[PDB]
């Protein structure tokens, strides 16, 4: 049961991304819920496109807001929940400064805080691990 | 009756008078007069007389109000009883079937921590055993606590008297209704009880359980109380970088300041800071969470930026939101402050692209050049980009918006080495329609140094030369500047060296070239043209001459530390600048003493006579801010009687409409005439009736500003420094030796003392202590010090202007 309620949601692969009434768009991998993005306003997922290379989002309005899918992050996350680890951390190169601590943080949720240790940028982060 | 202290006449009259109505005016009459604090006992009896027995409740409640605010007090019907005029019937009053006048007995009653009423309110809780309300049950368990209070801690207030003693606690947790008087010293069975009822709660009741006993293991259970303790439970469970996103503390939290653009201001500061923690340099200060609200992916839609440029201002919102929302876009995003002030800066400073944000008055135009180009003077990367955005301000070409422009582009070259070399043919341009000095100054001073990259000069300087406009600073500033860089390396029809001419005519000689300068006397008085005239050994050339002064930079030039540069964004700096950030014979002697820190005038009254002057009385007066701690007390002066009598002493009070002299002491006696006269102790002054107040750099600066201080006096014994005679002195005429305005070094370092102080006097007293201690060959008067002094009207500047000087009293009785 996930923490972040599904106002809208789509199904990417086996991934659930999800509108909550937070404004947050969020994925479910693993029974967790992490924050793919946070929306300003209030969106609806109309699907996604890939020709687009996007999520086409609509407002109260019947036009189209895009929103790319942060794939790096997600299969960082996905990689992890499956407990694949060292897999997530072939992902970390393009996972930038704050996003590695954060990503590493969902490692370590799931387990291994050594390889949260080596992707986390931050030394605080490794200090602690 | 509203308060009228003399009405106790009428009031017996009213008091009693076979109608009902009359006789509750009277008594209401009496209370309004006693809860103001005024004359009540004569009444007594009357009072008493008609309500005592009755279950009529009003005149009963009236009375039952009358018993908790004087009834101790007052004497005349009640005297001194266990079973007093304030309950001996109102045991009928308890024992009534209505429940309101049971209800109100108990109530005052048991309220009293009276000891002459403690037996009649143990069993007043049975007026309120039996619960007809919530208000009853309630009215008990506080009753039953206050009994508690009133002295019994024991075995006369615990247990129940039928229903309840201490014990209305433990069963308003089980009953319908709850409230809990058990926040301390009572049964441990009902605190456990209070527990139970978290639960079963009543919710006004719920608060009671709460003060008492507070934490949850849960998430809530229900109601606003519940709900208050729970955020503060909360803070506890994640104390780290603040709440960050505040949690149920938000609700209060707008009130606290409902007028009206400060809650949106704060609101915009927490939400600048939620966004992201940053480095934390110089204005980068955004603490709470590093990721929350993140900054800056490339797939965001529609992003955080949006939401980043309202925090860059101009005022977009009102002023106070403005200059939050300023230091806000700051602290998120720069690099320290540099970055991010130099976008909002090139938003602010004068185009010619907008023309709602150049404006035609010279210096905020001028301080806004300054601004952007301080950004390139802290961080080299914003040099790049300063300068051409500087040359789009110079574009608007009127004399003054190019003249402004000129002037700190013209600074940033002294930093700058032959670096702004692309920029002087963009500033020549406008110099040729011309009205002011400014323009004038900019120009050739850019023209002057940037030499061996143009070749125009003679015929730029020479259209304005023989133009007119304003010229004085124009003199100072092309003197210095003209010939520079390269020895021949122009030529229009008139080389570098028709410059070094032309240079020097302008600074004060004379030379046919450039169609003859405008002006060549100079400005100010110092200046004068002959330096660089002197000057210029080798011809405008990178050397020992101006060309080097004008390639170099005064000092060091660094930073936004105010060296060569301006110290932010100039419209928020106004607002940062404002802010001060302010932190019948007689005969006396006597003598002050001090004993474990009890300050005390003494006196002793002598009656050297032998006359009577029995009636003596003793008294010590509160003149104004001078006041008693407590009079002399003895009934001493009589005849051939020595005393001694104590009159402590403050210094610290509130003016009093008596006289305002020295101290006034009073001494009474046998004399019908002068019954009461006064007399007096020794010495204390005016002075004292000043208050001690301090001030900073910036509030004595905006006081120098604010009212003259021209007043100086030169005050002996002042010889020495600040620390020593002159702050004890200075402390004694309330005030006190705080900042400085001196500027010390070999020749320099008179000591500068700024005072503040806000007397009790309608103004406040300043003034600056300079001591005139020798620094140089030639003193002023040698050791003794001049205080320039000031007041708001200079009533006190006077004070301070002797009361620096000496100062003693001692005597040895």
């Amino acid at each position: 049961e996930i923490q972040e309620i599904v106002k809208t949601g789509l199904w990417v692969g086996d991934c659930f991304i999800y509108t909550s009434s937070v404004n947050r768009l969020n994925y479910y991998v693993g029974g967790e819920i992490v924050t793919i993005a946070h929306l300003d306003r209030t969106m609806y997922l109309l699907g996604y496109i890939p020709k687009d290379n996007r999520l086409y989002l609509g407002d109260k309005e019947l036009n189209i807001v895009s929103y790319s899918l942060l794939v790096s992050v997600l299969e960082y996350q996905t990689a992890v929940m499956r407990r694949d680890f060292s897999m997530a951390d072939k992902v970390l190169p393009t996972i930038p400064k704050e996003q590695r601590t954060r990503v590493a943080h969902f490692l370590e949720k799931q387990g291994f805080k050594q390889q949260a240790l080596t992707v986390s940028t931050d030394p605080e982060h490794r200090f602690e691990l | 009756m509203d308060s009228e202290p003399p009405s106790e006449i009428s009031l017996k009259n009213d008091l009693e008078k076979g109608d009902v109505k009359s006789k509750t005016e009277a008594l209401k009459k009496v209370i309004i007069m006693i809860l103001n604090g005024e004359k009540l006992p004569g009444l007594l009896m009357t009072i008493i007389r008609f309500v005592l027995p009755l279950q009529d409740h009003t005149i009963k409640k009236l009375l039952l109000v009358f018993w908790e605010i004087v009834p101790k007090t007052t004497p005349d019907g009640r005297l001194l009883h266990e079973m007093i005029l304030v309950c001996d019937a109102y045991r009928k009053d308890l024992q009534h079937p209505n429940e309101f006048i049971r209800g109100s007995t108990l109530r005052f009653l048991c309220k009293l921590k009276e000891a002459e009423l403690l037996e009649p309110l143990m069993p007043a809780i049975r007026a309120c055993l039996e619960h007809r309300h919530s208000y009853v049950r309630r009215n008990a368990v506080l009753a039953i606590y206050t009994i508690y209070r009133n002295f019994e801690h024991l075995i006369p207030d615990a247990p129940e008297l039928i229903h309840d003693f201490l014990v209305n606690e433990k069963d308003a947790s089980c009953k319908r209704n709850a409230f809990m008087m058990l926040i301390h010293a009572d049964q441990d069975r009902a605190l456990d009880y209070l527990s139970t009822c978290i639960d079963q709660v009543q919710t006004f009741g719920d608060i009671l359980q709460l003060v008492i006993v507070e934490l949850i293991y849960k998430v809530c259970h229900a109601n606003p109380s519940e709900r208050a303790r729970f955020i503060r439970c909360i803070y506890n469970l994640l104390q780290s970088s603040s709440p960050a996103v505040k949690y149920e503390a938000a609700g209060t939290l707008v009130t606290l300041s409902s007028a009206p653009t400060a809650i949106k201001a704060a609101a915009q500061c927490y939400i600048d800071l939620i966004i992201k923690e940053s480095d934390n340099n110089v204005k980068l200060i955004v603490l709470d969470r590093l990721v929350e609200l993140k900054e800056h992916p490339a797939h965001e839609r529609v992003l955080q930026d949006l939401v980043m440029d309202i925090l860059r201002v101009l005022s977009t919102p009102d002023l106070e939101v403005r200059k939050k929302t300023l230091q806000l876009a700051l602290d998120l995003v720069s690099s320290r402050n540099v970055e991010e002030l130099v976008i909002v800066l090139k938003k602010e400073v004068i185009k010619t692209n907008n023309v709602s944000e150049h404006e035609d008055t010279d210096k905020y135009r001028q301080l806004l050049v300054r601004t952007l180009h301080s950004c390139s003077v802290r961080f080299p990367d914003m040099a790049a980009n300063v300068i051409p955005v500087l040359m789009e301000f110079l574009s608007d070409s009127n004399e003054a918006a190019a003249a402004d422009v000129l002037e700190f582009v013209r600074e940033a070259i002294q930093r700058f080495d032959n670096l702004r070399m692309l920029i002087v043919e963009k500033m020549l341009e406008v110099f040729h329609a011309i009205k002011s000095v400014k323009i004038y100054r900019g120009a050739l001073w850019i023209l002057g140094e940037y030499c061996s990259t143009k070749e125009d000069i003679q015929s730029v300087m020479t259209e304005v030369r023989r133009s007119l406009g304003e010229i004085p600073i124009v003199e100072s500033e092309i003197k210095k500047e003209a010939g520079e860089l390269k020895p021949e390396e122009e030529i229009t029809v008139g080389p570098v060296q028709k410059l070094v001419t032309e240079m020097g005519t302008y600074a004060t000689q004379s030379a046919l070239s450039s169609s003859r300068p405008t002006k060549k006397e100079e400005d100010r008085p110092p200046l004068r043209g002959f330096l660089l005239d002197g000057d210029f050994f080798v011809a405008a050339s990178l050397a020992t001459t101006l060309t080097k002064i004008a390639l170099r930079y005064v000092a060091l030039v660094q930073e936004k530390k105010k060296q060569n540069s301006f110290v932010a964004e100039a419209m928020l700096l106004m607002a940062t600048i404002l802010h001060l950030g302010k932190s019948d014979p007689v005969y006396a002697e006597a003598y002050v003493h001090v004993n474990q820190y009890d300050i005390v005038l003494d006196v002793l009254v002598v009656n050297q006579t032998s006359d009577t002057l029995q009636n003596c009385t003793l008294e010590l007066a509160t003149l104004g801010d001078l006041k008693l701690v407590e009079k002399p007390s003895p009934l001493t002066l009589a005849p051939h009687d020595f005393a001694n009598i104590k009159a402590n002493v403050k210094v610290a009070s509130t003016e009093n409409g008596i006289i305002f002299g020295n101290i006034v002491y009073d001494v009474s006696g046998a004399a019908s005439d002068r019954n009461c006269v006064v007399l007096s102790d020794i010495h204390i002054d005016i002075m004292d009736y000043i208050q001690p107040a301090t001030c900073t750099d910036a509030e004595f600066r905006q006081m120098w500003a604010e009212f003259e201080w021209e007043n100086k006096v030169t005050v002996n014994t002042n010889m020495t420094d600040l620390n020593d005679y002159l702050q004890h002195i200075l402390k004694s005429t309330n005030m006190k030796c705080l900042t400085p305005e001196k500027a010390l070094s070999g020749y320099c370092g008179f000591m500068a003392a700024n005072l503040y102080a806000r007397s009790i006097f309608g103004e406040d007293a300043l003034a600056n202590v300079s001591i005139e201690k020798p620094v140089h060959q030639g003193p002023d008067a040698a050791v003794t010090g001049h205080i320039r002094i000031r007041a708001k009207s200079q009533g006190m500047a006077l004070s301070l202007g002797d009361k620096i000087n000496l100062s003693q009293k001692k005597t040895s009785l």
